[PDB]
């Protein structure tokens, strides 16, 4: 069925809320959306499984050796980095139009728009572009950070498609003040991307594609079907005809149901957002693998954690005292994380005590640890006035009002291991008087900007469990209030036009100072020292509750080659970063990568 | 910009 019609069916447990047109990822920054988009949009510079930059739509990787990189000292130990990129003469959109520097200028104009709800306002403050000609441009970073040359580099969007509407949007934006009209301005920009990112719009041809594949159709709630993009210039060894001509992502929200489908055999490979660790080693799957599929476990920077709303303007937050570190420490002492990873994963996915995964050398193994101890949790909560009500749940008075310790606990509905986790933790939390109100929804709902990036508006008011998948551009921005080098605030609120990813609203000036300096440190050891100090502070304050570090399980049909992932392949550590060379060996596809060396033993 | 899953 695979080599038969020369297709690739990929199974996933989460579906993108929007696709293609949301190129700054302001509406959705879902990992599944980014993975799928690798097939549809190619970078100028990619990042392979061997953790190396490599040219894709650009002619070559810029280096000091070839003069494409220029570092100049601007004083005070800071630098200016210039990076020359040349777009290949054959880089083309799926409609036949050339990919040019006008597409780069367009991308920058949108990212630079005042009030644009960008994920990383720091980048947008210090990065600029200079256009030499239709295919030569220079990216300018000032001050430069240690990770600016780290691929992938994808700074372009289809101007001939989105430009006309953008001009209208800009004209309308002139009548709005980013301060007083923040809500309206945010709506204006969201609507711009939505015109080019919903199922109906895309199915009617709203977008064009630069990757090895182009969209055929999006059946929302069911699948995303793509077909070969003949305009993509990188041809795999032996010719593109020997590789897959159609790629279909099938979405099954309940992970157990996805597991059943994967065991059944109709799915050729699994996404980085599919089955959980425990499922990958379950007997019902393992015993059905012989002669059919290979199962791999790939470590990555995947941090399962629980974010905590600490915005004091939400009275529920103040009532529960979530803004006090003692409350967060108490909750963590009540989470039997070691018991959970032992029972659920045989300890193979270790308890995390910091936000940086071990695969990143910045990881600090020495930070403060919070062992499972209900007595300690009880003492901390008692110190803050809590006393058990007759239903066994803690109560206290705040602002003259009687408040109960019932906390919202949100996660991705359908993800069985997380649903089990909530139940597991809830049993212990109840023993000390903390009640949990489960409020789960699909990935496409909870990871949409209007939910995840709106804690300041009290959209979610307690605990929110999920995992952050990181690339090597670590700057601690997930927990910075402000980057001191650019003055960019990283907590999304109406006041900063909903920019940033510090979704829980934490602020620690020392943490900001350390991380802001660390990203400017080009010496690996000094950089690590600063990040280690930042992690020590982070662990004492627990702005989020660390749970465990994950490894992604991949189930791949025998015969399919080059569908390989590594800790940081494609930047975030998932398959599909070399989508043009994935194919069936019986069709002549030439194996160029082997999963073994990047995966856990056996 | 870390991604969610």
């Amino acid at each position: 069925m695979g080599p038969q019609d020369n297709s690739l069916v990929i199974g996933a447990s989460q579906e993108p809320r929007v696709l293609a047109g949301d190129f700054l990822r302001v509406i959705s920054n879902q990992a599944i959306k980014s993975e799928i988009e690798q097939y549809l949009f190619a970078p100028f510079i990619g990042f392979n499984a061997d953790s190396q930059n490599f040219p894709v739509l650009a002619t070559e990787v810029p280096t000091l050796e070839n003069g494409r990189l220029r570092v100049t000292d601007i004083g005070g130990g800071k630098k200016r980095l210039e990076m020359d990129i040349t777009i290949r003469p054959d880089a083309k959109w799926s409609d036949g139009r050339p990919i040019t520097t006008e597409d780069v200028a367009f991308y920058f104009e949108v990212g630079k728009a005042k009030g644009m709800p960008v994920l990383n306002p720091d980048f947008w403050e210090r990065v600029n572009v200079r256009i030499k000609d239709a295919r030569n441009f220079t990216l300018i970073f000032e001050p430069a950070y240690y990770y600016d040359t780290y691929g992938p580099i994808n700074t372009y969007a289809p101007k001939h498609i989105m430009g006309p509407e953008w001009e209208r949007v800009k004209a309308a934006a002139r009548g709005l003040d980013p301060d007083k009209d923040a809500e309206k301005l945010n709506e204006l920009y969201r609507n711009f991307f939505l015109k080019f990112a919903t199922p109906q719009a895309l199915n009617r041809g709203a977008m064009v594609y630069s990757g090895p594949f182009k969209l055929k159709r999006w059946v929302p709630g069911n699948s995303i079907e793509m077909e070969r993009n003949p305009n993509f210039p990188i041809k795999p060894e032996g010719g593109e005809s020997k590789y897959v001509q159609k790629v279909v992502y099938r979405f099954i929200q309940n992970t157990n149901s996805l597991l059943v489908a994967v065991i059944g055999g109709s799915i050729d490979a699994t996404s980085s957002v599919s089955l959980t660790f425990d499922q990958g080693r379950s007997p019902q799957l393992v015993r059905r693998a012989p002669g059919r599929f290979d199962i791999w476990f790939v470590p990555g920077a995947i941090w399962e954690h629980i974010d905590i709303n600490k915005f004091e303007n939400c009275q529920v937050v103040k009532d529960l005292g979530l803004n006090d570190k003692r409350t967060r420490q108490a909750i963590l002492h009540a989470l039997n994380r070691e018991g959970l990873v032992k029972a659920f994963f045989d300890g193979l996915q270790p308890v995390a005590h910091t936000w940086i995964a071990p695969v990143n050398p910045l990881f600090n193994p020495n930070v403060k640890k919070y062992e499972f101890d209900l007595k300690k949790a009880e003492a901390l909560l008692a110190e803050m006035g809590w006393r058990k009500g007759p239903d066994g749940i803690l109560q206290r008075t705040v602002n003259g009002r009687t408040v109960r310790f019932e906390i919202e606990y949100v996660t991705t509905a359908g993800n069985v291991v997380r649903e089990r986790t909530q139940q597991f933790f809830a049993e212990d939390l109840k023993k000390i008087g903390i009640a949990v109100k489960i409020n789960n929804a699909p990935s496409a709902v909870v990871f949409a900007d209007e939910f995840i990036q709106r804690a300041s508006e009290c959209k979610w008011t307690g605990m929110f469990e999920f995992a952050w998948v990181s690339n090597l551009q670590e700057d601690g921005s997930l927990f910075q209030y402000k980057n001191l080098n650019t003055g960019a605030i990283m907590v999304p609120t109406k006041e900063n036009n909903y920019q940033g990813q510090n979704i829980g609203g934490w602020r620690n000036d020392e943490f900001d100072r350390l991380t802001s300096q660390a990203v400017l440190e080009f010496d690996p050891e000094r950089r690590k020292q600063l990040f280690w100090r930042a992690q020590e502070i982070w662990a004492e304050e627990l702005p989020a509750l660390p749970l465990y570090f994950r490894a992604n399980p991949y189930v791949v049909r025998k015969g399919l080659v080059n569908y390989v992932a590594s800790a940081y392949s494609g930047g975030y550590g998932y398959p599909g970063w070399n989508a043009w060379e994935i194919g069936w060996e019986s069709r002549g596809a030439v194996k160029k990568w082997d999963q073994a060396k990047y995966a856990l033993s056996t | 910009a870390s991604k969610p899953k």
